[PDB]
């Protein structure tokens, strides 16, 4: 029960790209608890976007997103060269159980 | 409307349960009673919990439901939610409504806990404000939420019209029978309910809604 | 609260391996714990979660009945007892700390460990 | 009409109390009168418990009449509470049956006939075994006797005959 995401997303410095993960109405379309994390190779993923449209302290405001229906999308504006990382999304599957997306690679 | 963390619970006792005054609603689904027969199917007492929650949390106020506010703010009669965009979405941003985010234990159904302390582990505030804005969407738009509790408060008694000079089947406040109703010249004392003949047969009655004495004559035979 | 995960080692399939991650300070008992695994060449997979009081335990269906997550309230340490590990059950295991304290389950992971690699 | 209920017997013996405060028995009913000038006797208290062990207190003020049924200065339980216009606001005749039925008829202890018209029946559902007036008050008692009530053309009782008074009646 892992939400499918594109294998890779193109991008360039000074521009904006959108990374989205899609599931079903059971989890994505039922609860508004979409969370996104940024993972660097050889290191644990770091949380950047939580609760669909909220970000934790210390995370740059460029990392945002929106959700509609059963599709959750993360929008990054003004991406830099160092922001290229493997992004994965999370959603509440219910019964105190969470699931994570396949993982979308962000390019620069 | 009070915050979801500390809702305003109003009990109903010795009430005429006329629900036709209340019934555009965002959602209206009650369990354990007929939605169209709330007057007939009554209970002993009713408690109404009033709170303000976001549109995205409207589905969380239900029996057996889960969520950030379902398990920590309000746990679940009737679940009534209505739009309050023009009433609660202040232009400068309304932060009067506050919702609990973390709790030591899961909240019991129909149980509310009001606290303003800061949890120390490094400081975390369990209660967070809901920033409703006029530019927010349907999910982020404010909505007035009323939660009813089902547990002596019944609907008003039904009444029909008055027909005179025709053989009717009347029922005057429990005094039943058949006869022809007409205006009577009898002058009841202001504490009497009906009249009797020399043979202990009903000859008149006072209308409970008009305070007029109506002669009763049997239908012809 | 930095998390240091150890115990990763190579074992034959069908063996039982325990993954333990140690927290920094005494704040482990003040927040929940979660387990996440990362298979090579794939994304992150959620393994389970533990309540702040250590009573409420939840895990995914794919890890139901085989992986057990335990925490020590006095030593601020947690354990992940994986039983009947298969050949395909080779992944990097890391521990995640809940963003909000007590029992919330409505927030992301604030602190993540280094990660322990398990191979079979 | 020939009725059989609790009535005060004709030419009975009604006690006369002038006070310048005993607790009287209740039996099956009580006929009460008070021809006092000014306002002195303006209340009643009913209850076998007459303590915290319920009792009914009826207090009449100039503005209104306050009826309360608690376990009394102790406002405990209070399963019933009702207010209405004043009873005692001449001669102030009263009858207290027991649903605590109260009758009354105000008139200028002479000889004559005047009927009592009900005021209020309240379902206290409590035991009433004694009462005491709280301030020229008489206290009769009702007994299960048969009367021959006469109704005029307008529905008002104009006369009555006690069937167990003398052979002629
Ligand atoms: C009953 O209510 C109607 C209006 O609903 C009014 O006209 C009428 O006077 C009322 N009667 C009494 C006895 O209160
Ligand atoms: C009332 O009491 C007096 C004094 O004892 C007695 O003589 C009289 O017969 C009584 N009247 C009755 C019982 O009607
Ligand atoms: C009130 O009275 C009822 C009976 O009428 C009794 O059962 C109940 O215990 C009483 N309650 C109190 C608080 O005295
Ligand atoms: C009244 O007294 C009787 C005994 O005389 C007792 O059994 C009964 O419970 C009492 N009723 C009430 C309503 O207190
Ligand atoms: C009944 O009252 C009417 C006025 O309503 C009056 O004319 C008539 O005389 C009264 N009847 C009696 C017997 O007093």
């Amino acid at each position: 029960s892992v939400l499918t995401q594109p294998r890779s997303v193109s991008g360039s410095p000074g521009q904006s790209v959108t990374i989205s993960c899609t599931g079903t109405s059971s989890d994505v379309g039922a609860y508004n608890y979409v969370s996104w994390y940024q993972q660097h190779p050889g290191k644990a993923p770091k949380f950047m976007i939580y609760d669909v449209d909220q970000r934790p302290s210390g995370v740059p405001d460029r990392f945002s997103g929106s959700k509609s229906g059963n599709t959750a999308s993360l929008i990054i504006s003004g991406l830099q060269a160092e922001d290229e990382a493997d992004y994965y999304c999370s959603s509440y599957a219910g019964s105190y159980i969470w699931v994570f997306g396949g993982g979308t690679q962000l390019t620069v | 409307f009070a915050s979801v963390y500390a809702w305003n619970r109003t009990r109903i006792s010795n009430c005429v349960a006329d629900y036709s005054v209340l019934y555009p609603f965002f959602a209206f689904k009650c369990y354990g009673v007929s939605p169209t027969k709330l007057n007939d199917l009554c209970f002993t007492n009713v408690y109404a919990d009033s709170f303000v929650i976001k549109g995205n949390e409207v589905s969380q106020i239900a029996p057996g439901q889960t969520g950030n506010i379902a398990d920590y703010n309000y746990k679940l009669g009737c679940v009534i939610a209505w739009n309050s965009n023009k009433l609660d979405s202040k232009h400068s941003g309304n932060y009067d409504y506050w919702y609990r985010l973390f709790r030591k234990s899961k909240l019991k159904p129909f149980e509310r806990d009001i606290s303003t302390e800061i949890y120390q582990a490094n400081c975390y505030f369990p209660l967070q404000s809901y920033g409703f804005r006029p530019t927010y969407g349907v999910g982020h738009q404010p909505y007035r939420v009323v939660v009813l509790s089902f547990e002596t408060v019944c609907g008003p008694k039904k009444s029909t019209n008055l027909v005179k000079n025709k053989c009717v089947n009347f029922n005057f406040n429990g005094l039943t029978g058949t006869g022809v109703l007409t205006k009577s010249n009898k002058k009841f004392l202001p504490f009497q309910q009906f009249g009797r003949d020399i043979v202990d047969t009903t000859d008149a009655v006072r209308d409970p809604q008009t305070l007029e004495i109506l002669d009763i004559t049997p239908c012809s035979f | 609260v930095q998390l240091v995960e150890s115990g990763g080692s190579v074992v034959q399939p069908g063996r039982a391996l325990r993954l333990s991650c140690a927290a920094s300070g005494i704040t482990f008992s003040s927040f929940g714990m979660y387990w996440v695994r990362q298979a090579p060449g794939k994304g992150l997979e959620w393994l389970g979660y533990i309540a702040y009081d250590g009573s409420d335990t939840y895990y995914a269906d794919s890890v139901k009945g085989r992986f057990t997550i335990s925490r020590d309230n006095s030593k601020n340490t947690l354990y992940l007892q994986m039983n009947s590990l298969r050949i395909e059950d080779t992944a990097v295991y890391y521990c995640a700390k809940d963003y909000y304290p007590l029992l919330s389950y409505y927030y992301g992971l604030d602190v993540w460990g280094q990660g322990t690699t398990v191979t079979v | 009409h020939l009725t059989q209920d609790l009535f005060l017997p004709f030419f009975s013996n009604v006690t006369w109390f002038h006070a310048i405060n005993p607790v009287l028995p209740f039996n099956d009913g009580v006929y009460f009168a008070s021809t006092e000038k000014s306002n002195i006797i303006r209340g009643w208290i009913f209850g076998t418990t007459l303590d915290s062990k319920q009792s009914l207190l009826i207090v009449n003020n100039a503005t209104n009449v306050f009826i309360k049924v608690c376990e009394f200065s102790s406002a405990n339980n209070c399963t019933f509470e009702y207010v209405s216009q004043p009873f005692l606001m001449n001669l102030r005749e009263f009858v207290f049956k027991n649903y605590f039925k109260i009758y009354s008829k105000h008139t200028p202890f002479p000889q004559g006939f005047s009927a009592l018209e009900p005021l209020v029946d309240l379902p206290i559902g409590i035991n009433i075994t004694r009462f005491q007036t709280l301030l020229d008050y008489y206290v009769g008692y009702l007994q299960p006797r048969t009367f021959l009530l006469k109704y005029n053309e307008n529905g008002t009782i104009t006369d009555a005959v006690d069937c167990a008074l003398d052979p002629l009646s």
